[PDB]
DNA sequence: GGTCGGCGCCCGAACAGGGACTG
DNA sequence: CAGTCCCTGTTCGGGCGCCG
């Protein structure tokens, strides 16, 4: 057999375990026949060769059908081989996005045909690589090949690929500096400003280059004329756009049709601005078959509406610009929700996205608007390196007021307000001292482990007192429950002490919403006051009241 | 033309398998240029995806400085090798380097260039650069010499350091040097002039070895911040209790303390801002309380073999407070820290300016690195604690969330 | 079809660790 | 007292989308 022209990668077996030796499903007569073509024609160009029955390893096999063409594809269920092969650490970190470009005069595309095929395999592990081709009569023993380059469906393949394709293009790259070669496995996006002459110059240069080491590039998948085809977009010479989404029209949904129309939504959402899917993905809590139907509820409905009117409309996004600064603006879309466009001149979208994530049982806006500034910030930085101006709908006073106070640290990069309702604040403010000429209240709240029982209550310095018996709860619930009195039944400035610190520490974070309904009750009566303080003092000391209350909420 | 000095992983353990983060443009073009040109004097060469093992690499630039320098996070790398820095070449710690009147830093990273690697051990100095929008798939490299930042380039180096020292260390003797990671710490209670001349005298004597810093500490400066209690002439309910809270909460930590009469005067369902004079009992209750916070903690001493902790406090208003402990309620060392850079602007900058001013405490007084417990999420620290990063050890840590209870440690 | 790798999101279930009370 | 449990936050296992 030939050497071929590419170095080969060593690749070994973990240690401390031997090849596969599995066996052969059982293929029908129709999947016979496009192998046994394949298999004696890759082995007529040196791709695979017979094995005796020195080799004794084994590997199923089988045969898919290719998308809109006659051909048939191999592939092989290395599941066995991949679990006793060697980890590799994979190179692409990432997937490349059109808004990264850069405007390049001339622009080229091209991909190679058979990449896998064009690359070999260590040779000493093609010996493992063994598998049985069935014939049309199962007594017939059946052909024995083993591979000679990277077999599609083993795990090491794409990882090899696209580190020996690195090191053809980095004396290109060396000789061309100027030349932006987008590598993605198999696909080069080459751009240059050279004049137009000199690029077909490159051009061909380089499909030599790629020819020398056995790479082919087909001139009919070559791309000279704008718009290109690159990566599931279309590049024109001023802007792009996702190539044509198709959402599923069923009359009857099921869980899986719903990942595949969620799915797709939020492929869409990279510059389709306020595609929302809070109502959509709120079908696939708790459920457990995919194959289950599910109906449509009249939030979800609406939401489905709302997306495909959006998507019929054309929107496109336009090129990275390094002399103008970045851009990035948010909007609180829902509750829960948020959208965001990165752009560098108005209204010329560069792309745009959402964030949606519910991160714990306790938050508010501002919360949840910094937690979306960051997964802004690390996005931008992959597709561009830099971190982008922030527009924000939250007055500078309202985040200056939360930053300082918060205990922990927290910090939003250069950015500016934009009065874009509706405004993120916060909904109230503990004072810090107390409040001169307002009732004191010391509640305190208790329950049993096992009766489920529990009361709450409060003791005033102008006399006033409250007991309520309390059944299904916990410590906490008390606790909590007993300060939702004393903000009831108090005028609208009020202290309150409390000895709980699960209390103490739910509410200091100031937050607007909840999963405890019992908290967004305590938000609400929050919000109804003037001047509300807060404070701590430790139980079982015999403090003020709270002796003469936690006595009253004994049992 | 040097032999190489065979190291092993820890037992049963594999080595670092971990991703690299995103980099900006303007670290990425730092990575480039220093990695092209460490390849091209044979310090690293390219390798392939056959090797599993990983660690991030980024950029910074020192206090003051304009060139980049190039950082690897060693960390998961370190924890698995610690058998070998510490039972077989371990560097001692001089405990008079803590009391010099100044010491300063050097960045002697540069001279690990000059020995060779274990040829089987350059499998797991693997690194990736990362490319802008995934450009490229990532470029990766591995290390031909010893590595600057990790734990066993200093003890191989060792025997080769102080043999260069030793014409140096016989002429100024009364001088105490230490050497942690890349950094070389240098002590002596010489004025402030005739110590940076000396300073100078060990740079032209290691830079005719084949090896530049300039970071100026004072040790001898070093406060620790005491828990106090204030001074009021007339107190309020609050007042009182906040003040048997805080007293409660340090009785932890001096169990000598008692709050008995000043609970007493809370025995009435009082109106908070009511004013309430202290009892005859209560006034000295509180003056032998002042007393004992003046009196230093029973039975806190330094173990070697325990990990260092450390807790850091955000007060506000620019002040951060910090405290590093071995064991709970056996604070080891205090402090508190204002008007750092980023004071009243950038809350992170402090963080991490604080980490590095209390990492670089730890090194000179016990030689070990705290594991740091951060008030701060866990994404918003993964963010932007790189941008400010100024040195080239890293710490470990771990994201805390307690809310504030009772201001122990700042009035 | 029931092959691979990369990246994103959504969910629940499992892990984990700290605070208060009791055995 | 160690041992639960009440609570909350993180990690990870499993679905689709996209790219080749």
């Amino acid at each position: 057999v030939p050497i071929s022209p590419i170095e080969t990668v060593p690749v070994k077996l973990k240690p401390g375990m031997d090849g596969p030796k599995v066996k052969q499903w059982p293929l029908t007569e129709e999947k016979i026949k496009a192998l046994v073509e394949i298999c004696t024609e890759m082995e007529k160009e040196g791709k695979i060769s017979k094995i005796g029955p020195e080799n004794p390893y084994n590997t199923p096999v089988f045969a898919i059908k290719k998308k809109d063409s006659t051909k048939w594809r191999k592939l092989v269920d290395f599941r066995e081989l991949n679990k006793r092969t060697q980890d590799f650490w994979e190179v692409q970190l990432g997937i490349p996005h059109p808004a990264g470009l850069k405007k390049k005069k001339s622009v080229t595309v091209l991909d190679v045909g058979d990449a896998y095929f064009s690359v070999p395999l260590d040779e000493d592990f093609r010996k493992y690589t063994a598998f049985t081709i069935p014939s049309i009569n199962n007594e017939t023993p059946g052909i024995r090949y083993q591979y000679n380059v990277l077999p599609q469906g083993w795990k090491g393949s794409p990882a090899i690929f696209q580190s020996s394709m690195t090191k053809i293009l980095e004396p290109f790259k060396k000789q061309n500096p100027d030349i932006v070669i987008y590598q993605y496995m198999d696909d080069l996006y080459v751009g240059s400003d050279l004049e137009i002459g000199q690029h077909r110059t490159k051009i061909e240069e380089l499909r030599q280059h790629l020819l020398r080491w056995g790479l082919t590039t087909p001139d009919k998948k070559h791309q000279k004329e704008p718009p290109f085809l690159w990566m599931g977009y279309e590049l024109h010479p001023d802007k792009w756009t996702v190539q044509p989404i198709v959402l599923p029209e069923k009359d009857s949904w099921t869980v899986n049709d719903i990942c595949k129309l969620v799915g797709k939504l939020n492929w869409a959402s990279q510059i389709y601005p306020g595609i929302k899917v809070r109502q959509l993905s709120k079908l696939l809590r708790g459920t457990k078959a995919l194959t289950e139907v599910i109906p449509l509820t009249e939030e979800a409905e609406l939401e489905l509406a709302e997306n495909r009117e959006i998507l019929k409309e054309p929107v496109h996004g336009v090129y990275y610009d390094p002399s103008k600064d970045l851009i990035a603006e948010i909007q609180k879309q829902g509750q829960g929700q948020w959208t965001y466009q990165i752009y560098q001149e108005p209204f010329k979208n560069l792309k745009t996205g959402k964030y949606a994530r519910m991160r714990g049982a306790h938050t508010n806006d501002v919360k949840q608007l910094t937690e979306a500034v960051q997964k802004i910030t690390t996005e931008s930085i992959v597709i561009w390196g830099k971190t982008p101006k922030f527009k924000l709908p939250i007055q500078k006073e309202t985040w200056e007021t939360w930053w300082t106070e918060y205990w922990q640290a927290t910090w939003i990069p250069e950015w500016e307000f934009v009065n874009t309702p509706p405004l993120v604040k916060l909904w109230y403010q503990l004072e810090k001292e107390p409040i001169v000429g307002a009732e004191t209240f010391y509640v305190d709240g208790a329950a049993n482990r096992e009766t489920k029982l529990g009361k709450a209550g409060y003791v005033t310095n102008k006399g006033r007192q409250k007991v309520v018996p309390l059944t299904n709860t916990t410590n906490q619930k008390t606790e909590l429950q007993a300060i939702y009195l004393a903000l009831q039944d108090s005028g609208l400035e009020v202290n309150i002490v409390t000895n709980s610190q699960y209390a103490l520490g739910i509410i200091q974070a100031q937050p607007d919403k909840s999963e405890s309904e019992l908290v967004n009750q305590i938000i609400e009566q929050l919000i109804k006051k003037e001047k509300v303080y807060l404070a701590w003092v430790p139980a079982h000391k015999g403090i003020g009241g709270n002796e003469q209350v936690d006595k009253l909420v004994s049992a | 033309p040097i032999e190489t000095v065979p190291v092993k992983l820890k037992p049963g353990m594999d080595g670092p398998k971990v991703k690299q983060w995103p980099l900006t443009e303007e670290k990425i073009k730092a990575l480039v240029e220093i990695c092209t040109e460490m390849e091209k004097e044979g310090k690293i060469s390219k390798i392939g995806p056959e090797n599993p093992y990983n660690t991030p690499v980024f950029a910074i630039k020192k206090k003051d400085s304009t060139k980049w320098r190039k950082l690897v996070d060693f960390r998961e790398l370190n924890k698995r090798t610690q058998d070998f820095w510490e039972v077989q070449l371990g560097i001692p710690h001089p405990a008079g380097l803590k009391k010099k009147k100044s010491v300063t830093v050097l960045d002697v990273g540069d001279a690990y260039f000059s020995v060779p690697l274990d040829e089987d051990f350059r499998k797991y100095t693997a690194f990736t650069i990362p490319s802008i929008n995934n450009e490229t798939p990532g470029i990766r490299y591995q290390y031909n010499v010893l590595p600057q930042g990790w734990k066993g380039s200093p003890a191989i180096f060792q025997s080769s350091m102080t043999k260069i020292l030793e014409p140096f260390k016989k002429q100024n003797p009364d001088i105490v040097i230490y050497q942690y990671m890349d950094d070389l710490y240098v002590g002596s209670d010489l004025e402030i002039g005739q110590h940076r001349t000396k300073i100078e005298e060990l740079r032209q004597h290691l830079l005719r070895w084949g090896l530049w810093m300039g970071y100026e500490l004072h040790p001898d400066k070093w406060t620790v911040q005491p828990i106090v209690l204030p001074e009021k002439d007339s107190w309020t309910v609050n007042d009182i209790q906040k003040l048997v809270g805080k007293l409660n909460w340090a009785s932890q930590i001096y169990p000598g303390i008692k709050v008995r009469q000043l609970s007493k005067l809370l025995r009435g369902t009082k109106a908070l801002t009511e004013v309430i004079p202290l009892t005859e009992e209560a006034e000295l209750e509180l003056a032998e309380n002042r007393e004992i916070l003046k009196e230093p903690v029973h039975g806190v001493y330094y173990d070697p073999s325990k990990d260092l902790i450390a807790e850091i406090q955000k007060q506000g208003q620019g002040q951060w407070t910090y405290q590093i402990y071995q064991e709970p309620f056996k604070n080891l060392k205090t402090g508190k820290y204002a008007r750092m850079r980023g004071a009243h602007t950038n809350d992170v900058k402090q963080l991490t300016e604080a980490v590095q001013k209390i990492t670089t405490e730890s090194i000179v007084i016990w030689g070990k690195t705290p594991k740091f417990k951060l008030p701060i999420q866990k994404e918003t620290w993964e963010t932007w604690w790189t941008e400010y990063w100024q040195a080239t050890w890293i710490p470990e840590w771990e994201f805390v969330n307690t809310p504030p209870l009772v201001k122990l440690w700042y009035q």
